[PDB]
């Protein structure tokens, strides 16, 4: 709240700047009305980084004197004294983290991958952007990030099942297929689904999934199995175990219960993530990034200066 | 007068040489010489009481002793009500500011900036501006600076022009004005004439300042390059804390994890500005988590 600091708060009251100006409460209150942020713990590191990220110390003369604070501004000498704001690491890094995510997805470490996407969702939350392309993009990334957190959260919950629940396990391995990931990655979802529906003589899906996969992978080791599986399966339209899954339908997967939310089905959204849940979940925290209240009303994520 | 060299080496950080410039005088019982000598020895971590006779060289021993016990007792004592020289005060002001009394420190500085002794005054003008900026007082620093400037004449600017440019620099650094031109070229030149950790680290700051994480990155890798972190372990272990602090901030710009391992070093090591702020901020946040139950 000093000579420099004041300019900042005077020039922009968006969270990121509030945080950098050392006005934490003000920021906490803004993220609350804007994105429905309620649980603060997994957000400390981010408040800290923003704050320390725009401050640097140069040594004082008699060395045993404490160093002098210097501020790192967002722009250079040639800018309206109006547009004097703090430096806040922007999207360069949001991507860097989104990639760590993908790297960990190919490696098969959902835990460590979900950890990344969450981080990118946090950095987007306290981002500071000037162009409108970047603001549009920030949201695009946020969208994806949750689709991967959601898709993996489903694969995880599926892996957490003890035999005997094979009805539900086939239900999940199918829903994972509905997580709007990039095709290249959706492959592993299809393969998991396609192969589990095969294993339990449910070639009605087994065939579906396999084909839905082959149409993204011409040839290769794994792609070749997809073929051999789609044939054998196609020759016996079996329905071993019918599941609550309609590929010819429109629905979203509840990020909490992992049951499908059809167009009628009453649902509530998460102000920040946008993930969808059944009314049962109203007023609890979202599973995509334990920060916001489901259904609480918000006035929009404020990223742009 | 002549020791323009003694000085020009001190304020650039190489006491390796700043001490050799003082050797060129066979103990001229000069206060300016006593001052920079005792001060330069401390820097090279080789201080040795330069005499208990002088009522300056004596304040020095007291000050050095002070540094080892954050105790201003005898220091503030053996000076009270007595009308002493700026040099004697400068050492007092630092003691006070090192302790945290930044307001009583600027008073001490001004008290002497405006009295008798022709010598030692510009050395205080700096410490006044430093102590003012530390205490977060930019314009007072500017004014303390502006009044002394627009007044004083060409001769004082002779020897001490360098002592002055330094203060002007620190003001520019906080003000964040001409950080890319006048100010960048200032540190720029210093490093390319006095490659010390001081000059270097300053330059590193102008890069961080400017978003040049690239150039910044370089200046850093270099300070790790043996020439500095080994072939100069001396006035290089002196600046470790501030250097880690600079790396943290650089690392934060590149979104690097290092934020933690790095400031482990400075934490379990020094308790300076960055860590003072770090604990301040870290706590203010938990104070908000309690608050929303």
């Amino acid at each position: 709240p000093h000579m420099e600091t004041a300019i900042w708060i005077k020039n922009s009251k968006l969270p990121a700047v509030l945080v950098a100006a050392g006005a934490f409460d003000a920021a906490v209150q803004a993220l609350s009305k804007q994105v429905g942020v309620v649980k603060l713990e997994p957000l400390k590191k981010y408040f800290t980084n923003i704050y320390e990220g725009c401050r640097t110390y140069i040594p004082s003369t008699p060395c045993e004197l404490p160093a002098q604070l210097g501020y790192v501004r967002a722009y250079d000498d040639t800018v309206s004294e109006d547009q004097i704001l703090p430096y806040v690491p922007g999207l360069d890094v949001v991507n860097e983290k989104m990639n760590e995510g993908y790297k960990n997805f190919k490696l098969n470490k959902p835990d460590i991958a979900i950890e990344c996407f969450r981080e990118a969702i946090y950095r987007i939350t306290l981002l500071m952007v000037d162009d409108a392309e970047d603001e549009k993009l920030a949201h695009k990334i946020l969208e994806t990030a949750r689709e991967y957190i959601l898709g993996l959260s489903i694969e995880l919950e599926r892996r957490s099942l003890k035999e005997g629940n094979t009805v539900r396990m086939l239900e999940l391995a199918a829903y994972f297929t509905k997580a709007k990931l990039s095709p290249i990655h959706r492959t592993n979802a299809l393969q998991v689904a396609m192969s589990q529906h095969f294993k339990h003589k449910n070639f009605l899906q087994a065939s579906y999934f396999a084909g839905e996969f082959l149409k993204i992978i011409s040839s290769g080791p794994r792609a070749e199995q997809a073929r051999k599986i789609k044939n054998k399966a196609d020759s016996m339209a079996s329905d071993a175990i019918p599941i609550d899954f309609d590929p010819y339908a429109k629905f979203d997967i509840c990020a909490a219960t992992y049951k499908p939310i059809y167009e009628d089905t009453p649902s509530v959204s998460d102000p920040l993530t946008g993930s969808k849940y059944v009314i049962t979940e109203k007023d609890k925290i979202d599973r995509i990034a334990m920060i916001s209240k489901i259904g609480a009303p918000a006035s929009g994520l404020r990223i742009r200066v | 007068m002549d020791y323009f060299n003694i000085k020009q080496n001190y304020y650039t950080g190489n006491f390796v040489q700043c001490l050799q410039e003082i050797e060129k005088f066979s103990k001229v019982t000069d206060n300016t010489l006593l001052f920079y000598k005792a001060k330069t020895l401390l820097a090279l971590g080789q201080y040795q009481s330069q005499d208990p006779t002088s009522k300056l060289g004596k304040v020095l021993d007291l000050y050095v002793q002070f540094l080892d016990t954050k105790n201003i007792e005898e220091l503030e004592n053996l000076l009270k009500d007595k009308q002493n020289s700026p040099y004697e005060l400068y050492l007092l002001a630092t003691a006070q500011a090192i302790l945290g009394d930044l307001d009583k420190s600027l008073e001490t500085c001004v008290e002497g900036i405006d009295n008798d002794e022709a010598e030692g005054t510009t050395e205080l003008l700096l410490l006044a501006i430093e102590v003012a900026l530390l205490n977060n007082n930019v314009s007072t620093a500017s004014t303390i600076f502006d009044n002394y400037t627009n007044a004083i004449e060409d001769t004082v600017s002779g020897d001490n022009e360098m002592i002055l440019n330094l203060a002007e620099s620190y003001i520019k650094f906080a003000t964040n004005k001409e950080t890319a031109t006048s100010n960048f070229y200032y540190y720029e030149e210093l490093s390319q004439t006095f490659p010390t950790w001081k000059t270097q680290l300053g330059l590193l700051n102008l890069h961080l300042q400017q978003r040049n994480i690239a150039e910044a990155q370089g200046i850093v890798e270099l300070l790790l390059s043996d020439y500095y972190s080994v072939e100069q372990k001396e006035n290089a272990v002196l600046y470790k804390p501030t250097f880690l602090a600079n790396q943290i901030t650089l690392a934060l710009m590149q979104g690097l994890d290092t934020e933690d391992l790095t400031n482990q070093l400075v934490k379990l090591d020094h308790e300076h500005a960055f860590i003072k702020h770090h604990q301040e901020i870290d706590a203010k946040f938990d104070e908000l988590v309690r608050k929303y139950d």
